[PDB]
């Protein structure tokens, strides 16, 4: 088998973590205490699910995941829910103290009396899988527990399992949604110490969500709730090729390999559609042609950049439900005619294609309407600079004043780091311009 | 856990203090006798951080009662919520401060204080996971002012890693006691700028031309004042008490409001305002709420906004509402008056929701706003500290107790260098 | 209308005067003329206002007012402030004028107006006379200097 | 297939699509729902009406149309109504403010508002279409919205769509109906500014429709809901050719070869018969020859003018249900010998003739009965000037004075655009005149 750890730290993380495990619990028929009914394989069936689960001698299906907070709230949230009976209370892991939305106390303060309990969750479930592929790591960028916590446990991840691939699903901060101003700081200096431990980062723009659930949902104001259902179908959609029986991205190494072609440019561009309202669910069912051409409108994106000021490295997009290789293929046709869609010259212009024939699953009640076809595309662009450049701009306007710095030095952070940290973010910057 | 010790010292400390305790152990339905009666098991997640939990499932309040004088708290014992408190926790003197910081702080109240930094460690002591404290006082008297900052310094003495937190009442000539509250209020200023990590500057100048101008009393008295404060208190405090989005701690809290570590002064505010027992049947709208919280008329603090500009905010919004309509009306304010925040740091306004509403109220905002408009308050209070100072009048109330000339000449300097740099984060 | 010529003309002086110490700003020199008063001018008020407590105490001015105007609001609580602040000149300095009400501010014009801006500026130049004492015929003057 | 696309503009526009599309439906046997029971065919059956419908995913047609009106009023009952949910409701736009009876504020300031959405509509309902004919509008000359919106669409389209056709339906302002003094400034305004942009346009003065309704309806008083049934039919009878199988006008570019001899004289003058009362509907059925005699009465005619005082340059016999060629034949050679027919020297003496085997279909419990056999006579003929020579009279005497102009300026239209319109008017009566 090709097991695959998630790990969800701090409440961003955590609260995306549950929205995604209702959500393959539903995918899968498995019930919130665990039971899957369909199964009468009391032995290996579609063992596919095994990648995520792990089968108790009760016939218990539990998730191969751990959650870290520093603080108990969020965390007490999923214990007392719906699934509370879903995980064992040994992955559940709270501090007492929170990193107050500081990189430095959720690194190097709090984050190291934590990250060996971390540690040994961690390896309790790697040892009862025969084959671990890697990590899934879900957080946020601007808070405290999921910038500092994350770059820690992703250091100590690469020397405990230097082979084993790490893919990251990273929240971009958005103002509209910000709770904290030193978000940018937390933001580049996460960036800085997790480049060179992640073999993938999903970057996904709370700005961008929440534009989609306005403008597609009409939302008038969403809530974490509906912004994390609308990231757990996403992470679906490029999760569903290890989970289920699938021609393309049947493990970790595979994307790695299909999306970076450099590993310093190692953040996907992810588009979803089609993003439909509950209530109009029984509209008109979207064509396979709509649905991909909708992947290359701006407006569907989970980070807010322009494509059309980049240049493509790669592209693969993953449908999911009624769609046949042939009407795939006449819409690829029809997008490389109409659409500026630019390689670079070195790059084949190859769009990878993967079919899954299980359809997407919605949560019940939920704002999202049941479709019969669904597409994630999958795209490394230069363009998802333009997003780095709006950090570094909000980091450069109060470094260049020391504004808020004290908080990070007076957990004993060196203020050279963050020079250091901006250094490998212009760096990084001009990497992305010399391949555009 | 993550405790809380509540300190409250002197008079108008006391009196406030009773008021946020009756204000939040309603919100978490606890009775007078320290029982639970609640109907939700939000009220008890994090009740904890204030109570310590009681042999007969009893909820005490982690409060300690300090006055030089039994008056007050003899008032106290005897008011609606006078029992909940543990009875040991009461430490007072006889001889009283006669509205004299230097009694306060050199004399009666260093006599007192051991016995209450003996409460302290007992109740810390009994804490899993102390955060820090609460100081409630005023700066215009003797004991809230010079033993609650000898305190202060005391708590910073034996705790140097845990945050201190102050509900400071700034005295104004429209609701004066006596002309030597200048002397006290500056003295007191300058302990708070060295040994405190939060300050909620609370005016009892804006207290009393709320009530007055926008609660249309009359002749508004300190149980009306003191309504407004205890409404606000529990505001502040709603995102340590009740789960949320930001499971906040008082760290985590001082770390995003305070950028410089003298500049520590915050502008409190509530929406809607109301008067003791006048029932709004209207519930306000998300952007009614919005823009009332940063009406300069909702302010503590007697300061506008407009002659300075916002380091950072911190916005709590409570009762079931859209917060993605918060949102949007946060960033409407923002965008719409950029001017009034500072460019140098990024994303410097942040916005809480908590489910629970305040009793009596659908929903709620309180706002937070570390502004150098607070400078106007400190400018106020110097001029009439100069003012006396310059004639050396009332000043042997003072050095008969011991002080030299030369302790108010360095308060009233340390005072005028935070004005200075204030002023300079303004430009 | 003979009385409501000469004061302001005696009014349009003064304010030459003033200039020729204090320059007065673009906006304002365009607009500075012997009859901006006779008709209800608001334009011209703004801007003499604005000159004119600039002169009496910037720092005082800049907490009291937002400058410059650039719409209907800001416009309104220009008027509402400089109200409040005459007749907080008026108690400071015991100046006694009466009257200071909302019309002056309304419908900046006409013989009460000029009468009333001609008793502010009289101030105003009463406090720079007292500046400049401190501190310390043209015809011989300017022969010597030459 | 050979689509067209509907477009519906301001009040007049919208009541008359509505009548229109409801009579489509019934002649179709598509219910209120959109569904079609008798289509057995799941695949392509008689793909004609595929002309004016798409077929969605769930077996539902959705008309080609969009329905455009800068207040919400008169939109808000098509979404209320009967066929509610029969049109998809992207495509029904509306504005917040209106044109208050001014062209100038219809095309240059609330038009300019608008524009863009409703040609990100009609763009998204052309590519549906495989091989898109051109566009049919409908809207008012007397109307703000109707003339000054429709202008400046006409404009675009010509712009976006080049090589489509552009076919219009344009309702003639009459003293009687009319609630503006302002209509004929609108109307010259309008007819100069869309004559370079039409290909076709069929003219229905609302006085020709309200004394047919009062004549042969024996309605006292007619509403628009009674004229708007009428024009349906007209309109249904033009349109008949493009919707079934049939051997005539077959599509929108062989309705300008056989109708249009010079590209400024596209005014066809529309004639129906028969028209009777549902009372009626027991009597004697009409003969053949009785209904083409009826054809060349002025009484029966869709513009007020009198054809004998002109000539005719095209003659086109639409006929529907029970009619036979030879029967056609032997009425038109009576017809010649007995009527004063005077076609132009250069323009063979031919009649055109369309037969379509299906039968008109009427409203239930609308006002005219169900006859076996109609015919729609479209005639180009100079007489149409009459038309014009009674608007520019109208509009000349307010001009004279400068009446009402200050509201059009008022707008930041030119008084010089006024004088161009009139004159390009006046150069219109001149070639037919000269044609005559």
């Amino acid at each position: 088998m090709r097991e695959c750890i998630s790990i969800h730290v701090g409440q961003a993380g955590v609260q995306i973590g549950n929205a995604c495990w209702e959500l393959y619990c539903l995918e899968h028929g498995i019930q919130p205490d665990g039971q899957m009914p369909s199964d009468k394989t009391i032995g290996g069936g579609d063992d596919s699910f095994n990648t995520f689960f792990s089968e108790t001698g009760a016939g218990k299906h539990v998730p191969r995941a751990v959650f870290v907070d520093l603080e108990p709230t969020v965390i007490d949230e999923v214990r007392t829910g719906t699934y509370r009976q879903l995980f064992h209370p040994e992955q559940l892991i709270t501090g007492k103290e929170d990193a107050a939305n500081n990189y430095a106390r959720g690194h190097y303060t709090i984050g190291k009396e934590i990250i060996d309990l971390v540690l040994d969750r961690i390896r309790k479930l790697a040892d009862q899988c025969t084959g671990l592929q890697g990590f899934s790591v879900f957080h946020s960028f601007g808070g405290g527990t999921g910038s500092g916590f994350t770059s820690l446990l992703m250091e100590r991840l690469s020397v405990d399992y230097g082979k084993k691939s790490k893919l990251e699903f990273s929240i971009y901060p958005a103002p509209q949604v910000s709770t904290a101003v030193v978000e940018p700081y937390n933001s580049i200096l996460t960036t800085h110490t997790t480049l060179e431990h992640s073999d993938c980062a999903f970057m996904v723009d709370n700005e961008a969500i929440y534009d989609i659930c306005r403008r597609n949902l009409d939302i008038e104001r969403p809530t974490y709730t509906n912004l994390n259902r609308l990231i757990g179908q996403i992470v679906s959609s490029i999760t569903a090729s290890l989970r289920f029986d699938g021609a393309l991205n049947v493990d970790l190494t595979e994307f790695q390999t299909n999306l970076v072609p450099y590993p310093r440019a190692h953040f996907p561009l992810a588009t979803y559609a089609p993003v439909i309202s509950a209530e109009k669910a029984y509209h008109e069912q979207l064509s396979v042609a709509e649905i991909t051409n909708a992947c290359f409108e701006p407006a569907n994106q989970m980070v807010k950049c322009d494509p059309r000021h980049g240049k493509y490295m790669a592209c693969c997009l993953l449908y999911r439900g009624d769609v046949v290789p042939k009407d795939v293929n006449a819409a690829i046709a029809t997008i490389k005619t109409k659409r500026t869609i630019q390689f670079v010259d070195w790059c084949p212009t190859g769009f990878k294609v993967g079919i899954n024939y299980e359809p997407p699953t919605v949560v019940p009640g939920g704002d999202l309407a049941k479709v019969q076809r669904a597409v994630c595309m999958l795209s490394n662009t230069t363009a998802i600079a333009e997003a780095w450049a709006r950090l570094d701009h909000k980091f450069d306007l109060m470094y260049a004043k020391r504004a808020f710095v004290h908080w990070y030095v007076g957990e004993g952070m060196e203020e050279g780091e963050f020079s250091e940290a901006r250094e490998d973010m212009a760096a990084l910057e001009k990497d992305y311009e010399e391949v555009g | 856990m993550r405790e809380i010790v509540h300190i409250q010292a002197g008079q108008c400390g006391n009196q406030i203090g009773a008021k946020f305790w009756e204000v939040i152990s309603d919100e978490h339905g606890i009775d007078p006798t320290g029982s639970y009666h609640g109907d939700s098991d939000l009220q008890l997640e994090r009740i904890n951080v204030y109570y310590n939990e009681a042999a007969g499932n009893k909820y005490v309040p982690r409060a300690i009662l300090v006055d030089l004088e039994p008056g007050t708290m003899d008032s106290v014992r005897s008011g609606p919520f006078g029992q909940i408190f543990r009875p040991d926790n009461f430490v007072f003197g006889q001889s009283g401060a006669g509205n004299n910081w230097a009694k306060g702080h050199y004399t009666e109240g260093a006599e007192l204080v051991d016995s209450v930094l003996d409460v302290v460690r007992k109740e810390s002591e009994s804490c899993d996971c102390l955060q820090g404290f609460q100081l409630t006082h005023s700066l215009g008297g003797g004991t809230g002012s010079g033993m609650g900052t000898l305190l202060i310094s005391k708590i910073r003495e034996e705790y140097p890693d845990r945050i201190m937190n102050t509900f400071s009442v700034v005295p104004s000539p429209k609701v004066s006691d006596t002309v030597v509250e200048p002397y006290n209020a500056t003295l007191s200023v300058h302990q708070l700028v060295e040994n405190t990590d939060e300050t909620y500057c609370i005016d009892n100048e804006a207290l009393y031309d709320i009530c007055f101008r926008t609660l249309k009393l009359t002749t508004p008295t300190y149980g009306d004042l003191n309504h407004l404060v205890s409404a606000t208190m529990s505001g502040v405090t709603t995102c340590l008490r009740f789960p949320g989005q930001l499971n906040a701690d008082l760290r985590k809290l001082a770390v995003n409001m305070v950028p410089f570590p003298r500049l520590h002064f915050f502008m409190p505010g509530f929406a809607p305002l109301t008067s003791r027992g006048s029932q709004q049947y209207r519930a306000l709208t998300v952007p009614e709420l919005t823009q009332q919280m940063f009406d300069a008329k909702n302010m503590m603090a007697a300061c506008d906004p407009r002659h300075g500009r916002y380091l950072t905010v911190a916005a709590v919004f409570r009762g079931r509402m859209s917060m993605k309509e918060v949102d949007e009306q946060m960033l409407n304010v923002q965008n719409k008056n950029s001017s009034y925040f500072v460019e140098w740091i990024p994303n410097n306004v942040k916005t809480a929701v908590c489910d629970i509403p305040p009793r009596g109220l659908k929903m709620s905002a309180t706002f937070i706003g570390n502004s150098t408009a607070i400078q106007e308050l400190f400018k106020r209070i110097s001029e009439q500290f100069t003012a006396m100072f310059r004639r050396k009048a009332f000043l042997h109330w003072y050095t008969g107790e011991g002080m030299d000339e030369m302790e108010f000449t360095e308060a009233e300097s340390n005072m005028n260098d935070l004005v200075s740099e204030y002023q300079q984060y303004q430009d | 209308k003979a009385e409501e010529k000469e004061q302001s003309e005696k009014l349009h002086r003064k304010l030459q005067g003033l200039a020729l110490v204090h320059p007065l700003p673009d906006e304002l020199r365009k607009l500075i003329a012997w009859d901006m008063f006779l008709k209800p001018n608001q334009v011209a008020f703004v801007h003499v206002m604005h000159y004119l407590f600039r002169l009496l105490d910037p720092a005082e001015f800049k907490r009291r007012f937002f400058w410059p105007i650039t719409d209907k609001k800001s416009e309104a609580n220009f008027r509402s402030s400089t109200v409040e602040y005459l007749k907080h000149l008026n108690e400071k300095h015991q100046l006694h004028w009466a009257n200071i009400k909302s019309y002056l501010v309304v419908m900046p014009g006409g013989m009460r107006f000029i009468n009333f801006l001609l008793e502010f500026v009289g101030f105003v130049i009463q406090e720079l006379i007292k500046q400049r004492e401190k501190s310390l015929s043209a015809k011989v003057m300017a022969r010597q200097n030459a």
